[PDB]
């Protein structure tokens, strides 16, 4: 149970290191509006979104 | 144009066939 | 309601654009199926392939099997003198992925860069119509996206509603996404959005990147699993009442012989 | 078999240069590859004297079915371009390149079509632009027999008049000797000299000269990795610049490389030029 | 409830999200006929939508444990797909009319 | 039944039509004569109303499958005479093709 432990410790921490990236291509689309930054915005928070319609599931899991 | 480029491969590609 | 349009402008302009997303969706969908090629399958990977199925239906369905047999199975795929997947090894190729990297990867990859072949059916769509006015949004609109919604219009009194048929194409794409699948069906590939994303149900399921690993990994996933006979509960159904045969009984004597 | 052409020969010798340092500009890669064919590439550049963000988002579709190769990337300046790549379709040795590029905000088209013939020593090439300017044709053949090689290059315009840019290159290409003297319209002369004496020691020698004001001008290189995963790089031009470079694997995909070039005098002038890279590969 | 079909199941839910696609491009239709505002549209549709969950449910009545295990997809589903098609043929029938 | 279902649905469709029609007609009217910011009639209005109730009845009994859920009760009735045969192995060795032959 110790490995299993840690690697359900792990998978947990996937989403909190995705963070950084996101902020570096938000940094890099700018303040420049138009069609493929607004886009790129529009789903950059719509993941984390509709990953947490579904936490219920994934928690009893 | 962004358009016309790129239908001119395809013409090119389907010429080339009964030839 | 102001600004009274021409009757001209609406027949020339909405139907045309409208028409044109539809087959292009149809279009798009039909060389999808027609560019479909098969890929080949050898012998040792399909049977690969059909012992992993073989491991896979003994681990979800083995509450329904004799102890005995069930361990006869289990040694035949451990088996510590010879083994099966011990000896059996195929080629390797060199791996690349690593954790972190892939870790990130998982995210990195997405669909992000997906959009841009329909910006480009847009940008030739305005370019055709400069100066043109198609609709207004009855939703409320901020002047911060009128740049982008107008985009050749030189009005900076006039409200943001009032669109053009860029953003008038480009919410005809997602009106009928979820339309092309009414007469399709479930696996609709029409997605105007995603062209190049190869969305399909996919060929060949059974992908064995490492044969060798893959083989060592249910090697351990059958050691780790338990055996509970669930036959060994008989009682349940010992003390019960038998009214379903009963059931369907009074209605099979309605059907005759043809 | 398979000559080099034009804009590879000699590119030994300018990747040596060119490669290696980046002193005045931060260096921020990094490419992902998918499983079944996807490629992702992003790269930012920061300049700290002019203090400018650039960088581009490079995404790449190698298609194998029937040799198509689909490239789309995005800049920072609302500049969009797409590319076409199709090779071995109907004939031997044949590349089509079609690169496209338009503006969304504001509108700007321009268009290039390049063309390739690949054979035993034989390469042509050939490159159209067509833009609102004017349109240009470049047509570049390479040919060689065993070691020695001659490649001529041409570029005609109509939109102007009858100009004619010459373009002649030989060179003698081995396993461990590369030399090459590049001609352009009897006025450019540049000589660039290349050799490996083991696996880890490079020297590059690099020479220019001019018939117009008979400007002179020469440059060594030097190219050493101590260990697979170390490796540093010097160059030495004619008056006085100086720059020192070096490499090093951190994580195993993870690498730092660092850059200097120093101009400093005895006269109370001096000046540093400091550079920071950085890349990830998945 | 031991042993569950998928072919059935996915029967189902495509049957579901068939009637959930149909019954809001038609909702679209008439609040473009009517033209109303944005709050009183958004709470029209999702009074339709309610509507719709109810007259399925009445569809099934008895026997309906069989059928769907549960009923929260019955409520919650397909609510931000069907209102973007229906935000689509809400707006294509309101400037036809008015503007035009 | 179904094909009464599928004019119901048709008639309710052309029902929507025709009052779209008309309160196209009635702000056509509208925009001739100044001011007077009033609404169309509730009569039409009602009539589209009574149009979608309609066409949303049908559209849901067009398409009524609700499978059963529980896989053992398409088997319930197959017999294993019919599953003792197969066609991959079909022997062509039997009497009644040498009664059959003749004829």
């Amino acid at each position: 149970r110790i490995l299993v432990e840690k690697r359900c410790w792990d998978i947990a921490l996937g989403p909190l290191k995705q963070i950084p990236m996101n902020l570096f291509i938000m940094y890099m689309a700018g303040n420049t509006i138009s069609i493929f930054p607004t886009m790129m915005v529009c789903m950059m928070a719509w993941r984390p979104i509709q990953a947490l319609m579904a936490i219920s599931a994934t928690f009893k899991m | 144009n962004p358009m016309v480029m790129m239908m001119v491969l395809p013409l090119l590609i389907f010429v080339l066939l009964p030839k | 309601p102001e600004l009274l349009l021409d009757s001209n402008i609406r027949l020339w302009v909405v139907l045309p654009i409208v028409i044109i997303t539809f087959f292009v969706g149809m279009i798009r969908h039909y060389v999808s199926i027609l560019l479909q090629s098969d890929k080949k399958l050898t012998q040792e990977q399909v049977s690969d392939s059909q012992v992993l199925i073989r491991s896979r239906v003994l681990r979800e369905n083995g509450k329904y099997i004799p102890k005995q047999s069930f361990l006869t199975r289990k040694y035949y795929f451990n088996n510590p003198e010879d083994g099966f997947f011990k000896k059996t090894k195929r080629k390797v190729v060199p791996p690349s992925p690593m954790t972190d990297p892939t870790m990130l990867t998982d995210m990195m990859k997405g669909n992000v860069t997906n959009v841009l072949p329909m910006i480009l059916i847009g940008g030739w769509i305005n370019m055709t119509f400069s100066g043109f006015v198609t609709t207004k949004v009855p939703f409320p609109l901020t002047l911060r996206f009128k740049p982008m919604l107008q985009q050749g219009i030189e009005l900076l009194t006039l409200d943001a509603s009032w669109v053009s048929s860029a953003s008038w194409y480009f919410l005809n794409v997602f009106g009928l996404r979820s339309i092309y699948s009414l007469i399709l069906g479930q696996d609709n590939a029409a997605d105007q959005s995603r062209m190049m994303q190869e969305q399909m149900t996919g060929a060949a399921m059974a992908m064995p990147a490492d044969t060798n690993k893959a083989f060592k990994t249910e090697w351990e996933a059958l050691e780790l699993t338990d055996h509970q006979w669930a036959l060994d509960d008989v009682e349940e159904e010992l003390m019960a009442k038998d009214l379903h045969f009963e059931g369907m009984f009074k209605k099979e004597l309605q059907t005759s012989i043809f | 078999a398979v000559p080099p052409t034009y804009a590879d020969l000699g590119k030994s010798a300018r990747d040596v240069f060119t490669k290696g340092y980046g002193f005045g500009l931060i260096k921020l890669d990094l490419k992902t590859k998918s499983e079944n064919g996807l490629e992702f590439t992003s790269s930012g550049s920061a300049n700290t004297e002019t203090t400018k963000v650039t960088g581009s988002l490079e995404t790449k579709y190698r298609w194998t079915e029937y040799g198509l190769t689909f490239t789309e990337k995005w800049n920072t300046d609302n500049t969009l371009g797409t590319e076409i790549t199709v090779e071995d379709q109907l004939a031997r040795g044949l590349k089509l390149t079609f690169d496209s590029s338009f503006s969304p905000n504001t509108g700007k088209k321009n268009a290039k079509i390049k063309t390739g013939y690949k054979r035993e020593h034989i390469n042509l090439g050939c490159d159209m632009d067509f833009d609102i300017a004017g349109p240009s044709i470049r047509g570049a053949l390479v040919l060689g027999y065993e070691g020695w090689l001659a490649g001529y290059q041409m570029n005609f315009e109509t939109a102007k008049s009858r100009v004619t840019q010459s373009n002649f290159a030989v060179g003698y290409k081995t396993d461990e000797f590369q030399l090459h003297t590049n001609v352009n319209d009897g006025t450019e002369f540049g000589g660039s000299i290349y050799q490996k004496v083991n696996k880890k020691l490079e020297t590059a020698v690099n020479l220019a000269w001019t018939a117009g004001n008979s400007n002179t001008r020469f440059g060594i290189a030097a190219k050493y990795q101590i260990d697979p995963d170390a490796c540093f790089s010097a160059k030495v031009n004619n008056s006085s610049l100086i720059g020192l470079g070096y490499t090093q694997t951190l994580k195993p995909g993870i690498k730092l490389t660092l850059s200097a070039l120093l101009d400093g005098k005895n006269v109370n002038a001096g000046g540093h030029k400091l550079g920071l890279g950085l890349e990830f590969q998945a | 409830p031991p042993f569950i079909s998928e072919a059935a199941v996915r029967g189902n839910a495509a049957v579901l999200d068939y009637c959930r696609t149909s019954v809001s491009a038609l909702s679209g239709a008439t609040a473009g006929i009517l033209g109303l505002t944005g709050l009183y549209g958004f709470i029209f549709y999702l009074l339709a939508s309610v509507l719709l969950s109810l007259l399925l449910i009445l569809k099934a009545g008895r026997r309906w444990n069989k059928y769907f295990k549960s009923r929260r997809p019955l409520f919650t589903g397909g609510l931000i797909g069907g209102l973007f098609t229906y935000v689509l043929f809400w707006t294509f029938l309101y400037g036809m009319v008015h503007v035009y | 039944a179904p094909s009464l279902w599928k004019g119901l649905v048709g008639i309710g469709l052309f029902a929507l039509a025709h009052a779209a029609f008309s309160a196209a007609q009635h702000r056509s009217y509208m925009r001739l004569t100044e001011k007077e910011d009033e609404s169309l009639p509730i009569d039409i209005v009602l009539q589209t109303l009574l149009a979608f109730a309609v066409t949303c009845y049908g559209i849901v009994h067009i398409a009524g499958e609700f499978k059963d859920m529980d896989a053992t009760s398409e088997l319930k009735n197959k017999t294993f005479d019919t599953l003792r045969n197969h066609p991959s192995f079909y022997v062509f060795n039997h009497r009644g093709r040498v009664l059959f032959r003749p004829s």
